[PDB]
């Protein structure tokens, strides 16, 4: 009967996978969690957010817990052709490794903007993240710099585009042309 | 420099109540996300005409507890140095800088705020050195840190704080390794 | 509140104002004692050069206070000697006992009259 | 404290600096100790003109004297820093490769910039040496020759660049201090340390000093208070031979209060732990 | 669970007055170090009888 009534609760409020799948990395003292979307969710029309929620079973006490959300668009071989929108959140770790362990839950929230009825908030619970100190002590989720250069899980790349501080500059030469940039980037900065 | 000397003369001499320059310190309780924290408004006031131009600064330093202890703790004190921008006659500015329990309940309390001025000529033009004028030594007691939530004016339903449970490092140590009211009194002659 | 004591003063007790502080935490007592005492230091040194001074008994109760202080003094000195030797039970009962001495000392501390 | 140059920064914002004192004994094995003060601060708000100058002001204040008499300010030189200077190293400590610490200002910039956490360790029914193995074989430490009480872990894992110290007073009991680059590493370190120790090895965090030292402090404070009150009563008792001057009672109660504030200080330090 | 289902049903229903659970926010101004900051207080008020015991966040 308890099961029956869980499912009844769930169905009372409410099919197409709005979200692929979840991933998480630890950078240094930050936890970054990110989720890769699907065609159905159009960030043109819907502001989306994400949150992390601690199991209160562990947390006998209540601090707040804060999360900043980036969207990351990357075009895939523009040189149809797939864009990739993923949605990501970043938070402090050390407040959450009180109990050697924790189990957050990930909630993708969605709010439409055109309709002033506030109508369509399709919450979605996308997985569930466990960490422990026993795991990090064996690496396995860390991103650690150098030698760990050859990034072959693309999540690791989406973590640095989520955790790191971003600034965007427009460059305008009124009196030359601009082909120095790739040279600066490849020779002076030695970029791959 | 002339302005600086008239000002310094105004400040040091005239052992009266109203100095030309002053620095009143209050204390306050604010909410940071959910926590309570202690705040120090430091309010610098200029009751004189002396618009203290460039090369004046304001040096606050906050010593938590003054005693010699073996193990050396991470924060003897904290210091701030706002540049003062001519400050102008009759004007005043206000500086809130928090003191609060930065650890889990980690708050030893004789915390003292001190405000000082500092003048350097080398800034404008040299030829170096400088002069440190002491303005206030304020202290913050424990009689200031009380807030009396029950007797308070509003009588509004606030959750009781119940500060953090023993230490989040304590919790770590329990997991990884698994009474009368005290009173004191004084009497004194009426 | 006011608490008059005739067996301390010869004629005029004074109907002296006592100040108490009560709390769950002993540490917060250490603090609010530090604070009250500091402000009574302030008051006494501020009032002196203006205020007069009461006469005392000289007798019976200052000597009783001497005796009940001296017992604790010699006991704490013995405890210091034990902590210097460092035989066994390094320091557990020692702190609890030092705080028992503190509690015993603090309750009538410094009746200023 | 640190003062920026106004002529540079037209815009007034604040500035911060955390003062950490560092005592390191040099070959205690008098024998020169080293006390050095250090402040710490954010770069990126200052480098907003590519170059900045900061005066360095060192205040000294007395405790004993409640008159605020002595404010021996000092102005200890002047620091200039430009973005060309950084572009060519010249000041940086950047890890790997600049490992063999042989400019002790490098050690001290570590001990200052790194989060600090102290821990007392006790093994009541077992002598305690396994710390020196956990340090010398597990973490793969390098001892700094100049200061042989400090250990820099070179194990190229996740805790790369963490410093300990280890005073093994009374070889049951010991005390271990952890300088780290965040608190995730400090938990990753405690976990690994607890793993190695015996089953009975009881850890403890220390906020404000070692239990033995704080007991000695409490003892000293009570001793001075009781001696001073015996002095009060002896002043009365010689006046018993000579009804008492209330002036004397006040004069002595002042000094008694002045010692009591210290006994109450030692008492709060003891009674929190 | 029952309490949960009762709260749930009350919030989605239209009471014609949203008063099982309410939350006001209110904007203010504080002071940090040098700069004025803008803060939102978020007050959670329980009007109805239902107790939100463990499990809500």
């Amino acid at each position: 009967i308890i099961s029956k009534s869980y499912k009844a609760l769930i169905n009372l409020v409410q099919s197409e996978q709005l979200v692929e799948k979840i991933w998480y990395r630890v950078i240094d003292d930050s936890l970054v969690v990110g989720v890769k979307t699907t065609s159905s969710l159009k960030l043109s029309l819907n502001d989306v957010t994400l949150s992390l929620l601690m199991d209160q079973a562990h947390d006998s006490r209540f601090r707040l817990l804060k999360c900043q959300n980036r969207v990351i668009k990357l075009s895939t071989n523009p040189f149809k052709k797939e864009c990739v929108q993923i949605i990501t959140a970043v938070t402090s770790l050390s407040p959450l490794l009180t109990f050697s362990k924790f189990c957050c839950t990930v909630l993708l929230q969605i709010m439409e903007r055109e309709s002033g009825n506030c109508p369509k908030d399709r919450y979605v619970v996308c997985g569930r993240v466990f960490l422990s100190l026993e795991d990090l002590s064996t690496g396995k989720y860390l991103l650690t710099f150098p030698k760990k250069k050859p990034i072959e899980h693309m999540e690791d790349l989406f973590a640095l585009l989520a955790a790191f501080h971003k600034s965007c500059f427009q460059i305008t030469s009124p009196g030359y042309a601009l082909n120095s940039m790739k040279v600066w980037l490849l020779e002076h900065m030695k970029c791959e | 420099l002339n302005e600086a000397m008239n000002v310094s003369c105004a400040l040091l001499s005239s052992g009266t109540g109203p100095r030309p320059i002053s620095c009143t310190t209050s204390t306050t309780w604010s909410r940071l996300q959910t926590q309570d924290v202690l705040m120090a408004t430091c309010v610098l006031e200029n009751s004189s005409s002396f618009s203290l131009d460039q090369g004046w600064t304001l040096c606050i330093q906050v010593l938590t507890s003054s005693c010699a202890l073996d193990l050396d703790s991470a924060c003897s004190a904290i210091t701030y140095t706002i540049p003062v921008d001519q400050l102008g006659p009759g004007a005043r500015r206000e500086v809130t800088l928090p003191l609060g329990p930065g650890e889990n309940g980690g708050l030893d309390l004789p915390v003292t705020v001190s405000c000082t001025l500092f003048y350097s000529l080398r800034e404008v033009v040299g030829g170096q050195e400088g002069v440190c004028l002491p303005l206030s030594r304020h202290t913050v007691d424990m009689l200031q840190c009380l807030r009396f939530p029950g007797l308070a004016p509003p009588h509004t339903r606030a959750p009781s704080p119940l500060g953090p449970t023993r230490d989040p490092v304590a919790t770590f140590l329990e997991t990884c390794r698994e009474l009368p009211p005290s009173v004191a009194s004084i009497k004194v002659s009426a | 509140r006011e608490v008059a004591m005739t067996d301390l003063c010869p004629a005029g007790p004074i109907q002296a104002v006592e100040i108490q502080v009560e709390s769950s935490s002993l540490a917060d007592i250490c603090r609010a004692h530090h604070a009250v005492v500091g402000r009574m230091q302030t008051m006494v040194t501020e009032q002196a050069t203006q205020g007069s001074s009461a006469p005392d008994l000289r007798v019976q109760y200052l000597r009783q206070i001497h005796a009940n202080h001296e017992t604790l003094l010699r006991e704490v000195q013995t405890l210091r000697d034990r902590l210097c030797t460092e035989d066994e039970a390094s320091s557990c009962a020692t702190a609890q006992r030092l705080l028992q001495v503190y509690r015993q000392l603090r309750h009538p501390s410094l009746i200023l009259l | 404290s640190l003062l920026m140059d106004q002529a540079h920064d037209s815009r007034f914002r604040l500035l911060k600096c955390q003062n950490r004192v560092i005592k390191l004994s040099t070959n205690p094995f008098k024998k020169e100790c080293v006390q050095i003060i250090t402040a710490v601060t954010s770069l990126s708000p200052l480098l907003t003109f590519s170059k900045f100058c900061c005066t360095v002001l060192l205040q000294i204040m007395e405790r004993e004297s409640g008159n605020c008499p002595k404010d021996r300010y000092v102005v200890c030189g002047r620091v200039f820093l430009s973005l060309e200077d950084l572009s060519t190293g010249k000041y940086l400590l950047t890890f790997p490769k600049k490992k063999p610490i042989e400019h002790m200002e490098d050690l001290f910039a570590l001990l200052a910039a790194f989060h600090k956490s102290c821990f007392q360790i006790t093994s009541p029914g077992y002598a305690l040496n396994s710390m020196k193995v956990w340090l010398l074989e597990h973490m793969k430490c390098e001892i700094i020759k100049e200061f042989p009480e400090v250990y820099f872990c070179e194990r190229p894992g996740s805790f790369y660049g963490t410093l300990f110290t280890w005073k093994q007073r009374t070889p049951f009991e010991g005390i271990l201090i952890i300088y780290s680059r965040n608190q995730t590493v400090m938990f990753q370190c405690l976990h690994n340390l607890i793993r190695i120790l015996p089953i009975n090895c009881f850890l403890k965090n220390l906020k404000s000093g070692s239990e033995n030292f704080l007991i000695d402090n409490m003892a000293f404070t009570l001793e001075k208070e009781l001696v001073t009150l015996s002095s009060l009563s002896s002043a009365i008792a010689k006046h018993e031979s000579n009804k008492v001057s209330g002036a004397l009672y006040r004069e002595i109660t002042l000094k008694v209060a002045e010692v009591q504030l210290k006994s109450d200080f030692a008492a709060q330090k003891l009674s929190n732990l």
